[PDB]
């Protein structure tokens, strides 16, 4: 098949400032190519196609070319609407899309501020433990969360889920969910979450006794 | 070259 | 106007069959080759399907044919999609698109339906088990529910019946390695509010018909 890649995986840029997209097929595609739009919990929209034709409704900010494997688009003037994420499709063998690249509202960096829940006693009784941490309000998106249980780093039993950028202050929120047994979480007395983020001069850690 | 094309002629 | 509306999905056994519907309108359908595209969760987009204007020709994605199977009815502007031999992979939400043609160019998506989910598990409805994220960052505090050990999705949470919106994020759900789901709620508020005011989180899952409110205190 052929295979599409896009750079840059993400774009952080702000409203009125020009945006450049590349997509590159593992093999020529002639010009047979097409780029759509998608914005959360809506279906893809088409731009451009041929590489370089406006479909109808299509911005005249929105401008597409390349030939062969190497293809661009680029985004004039940003406005608010455009940040959504953009796929390259080809039609030159069979119907294969580039995984997507997100463009995101640039904004001054924030550094998260962080909360960590211990489970209910509740959720004890049902014999599980969900150990909750939580990173409000930071941006840039990219942000490490590491678990620390009696200093030991855990790794295969922690989830992490963030919110898409706020339509108000343009951050991202973060938890990260620690789920061990009730027997597991028993055996260990101090429970911390480390944050390592662009906005803090430091690494944060927070962190509680089990039982206290 | 591409796909045949699938559409009414 | 064009439009297209799909519909089918829902939760199906692995192994288990399911049809797809679209149905078409504002363009001649019988003109058009038609085509199913599919997104798995915070996924990209797979191309699944093609069906020629007058039926006469089908293609599969290397990843569904032989499971797959396309059809139309161009009497009632209708495209089809047979699920076979499902598996957990093919959880995704479908799309049908038609194919946009102008000039000598052919083989684009345009327009695009609104979609319909196809959730593929051997897991059984199960109503969540909610449970309060406590107050223990200077001025603020921070509370929730954990909405933990359900299926399938969707779950819906306000915070005191919807009068309270302001610093609350709802959390996109998990899927855990048991099969069952899990979201949390939380809301940032002021710590000295935290005696004075009440925070009650309402979890809706329509599957299991759970409502529950949990109020959440220090």
């Amino acid at each position: 098949e052929i295979v599409l890649t896009q750079s840059p995986v993400t774009l952080s840029l702000s409203p009125g400032e020009r945006a450049t997209l590349s997509c590159r097929a593992s093999q020529s595609v002639s010009n047979y190519l097409a780029w759509y739009q998608q914005k959360p919990g809506q279906a893809p929209r088409l731009l451009i196609y041929d590489a370089a034709n406006r479909a109808t409704g299509t911005p005249a900010r929105f401008s597409g070319s390349g030939s062969g494997t190497d293809f661009t688009l680029t985004i004039s003037s940003l406005e608010p609407e455009d940040f959504a994420v953009y796929f390259c499709q080809q039609r030159s063998k069979w119907f294969t899309f580039g995984p997507g690249t997100k463009l995101d509202i640039k904004r001054t960096v924030a550094a998260p501020s962080v909360f960590i829940f211990p489970p209910s006693d509740e959720q004890l009784k049902s014999g599980t433990a969900s150990v909750v941490c939580l990173l409000n309000n930071f941006y840039p998106r990219e942000a490490k969360v590491q678990w620390k249980v009696d200093n030991a780093l855990q790794s295969g039993n922690s989830q992490e889920s963030v919110t898409e950028q706020d339509s108000k202050d343009s951050t991202y929120s973060l938890s990260s969910t620690l789920t061990l047994s009730k027997a597991d979480y028993e055996k260990h007395k101090v429970y911390a979450c480390e944050v390592t983020h662009q906005g803090l001069s430091s690494p944060v850690t927070k962190s509680f006794n089990r039982g206290e | 070259d591409g796909n045949p094309d699938p559409n009414a002629n | 106007q064009m439009h297209l509306v799909e519909s089918g999905g829902g939760v199906v056994q692995p192994g288990r069959s399911l049809r797809l519907s679209c149905v078409a309108s504002g363009f001649t359908f019988n003109n058009h080759g038609m085509h199913w595209v599919r997104q798995a969760p915070g996924k990209g987009l797979e191309w699944v399907a093609v069906i020629w204007h007058d039926g006469s020709n089908k293609f599969y994605a290397d990843s569904v044919n032989g499971r797959f199977i396309v059809s139309r009815d161009n009497s009632k502007n209708t495209l089809y999609l047979h699920m076979n031999s499902l598996r957990a992979e093919d959880t995704a939400v479908y799309y049908c698109a038609r194919d946009f043609f102008v000039s000598g160019s052919y083989n684009y998506f345009d327009p695009w339906g609104q979609g319909t989910l196809v959730t593929v598990s051997s897991a059984s409805t199960k109503g969540p088990s909610v449970f309060p994220l406590a107050p223990s960052s200077g001025g603020t505090a921070a509370l929730g529910c954990l909405v933990k050990d359900y299926f399938p999705e969707p779950v819906t949470v306000s915070w005191n019946s919807g009068a309270l919106t302001s610093g609350v994020h709802t959390f996109p759900a998990v899927l855990q390695s048991s099969g069952l789901y899990s979201l949390s709620s939380v809301v940032t508020v002021p710590s000295s509010s935290l005696g004075t005011q009440t925070y009650i989180c309402n979890v809706n899952h329509k599957p299991s018909n759970t409502k529950v409110d949990k109020k959440v205190e220090p």
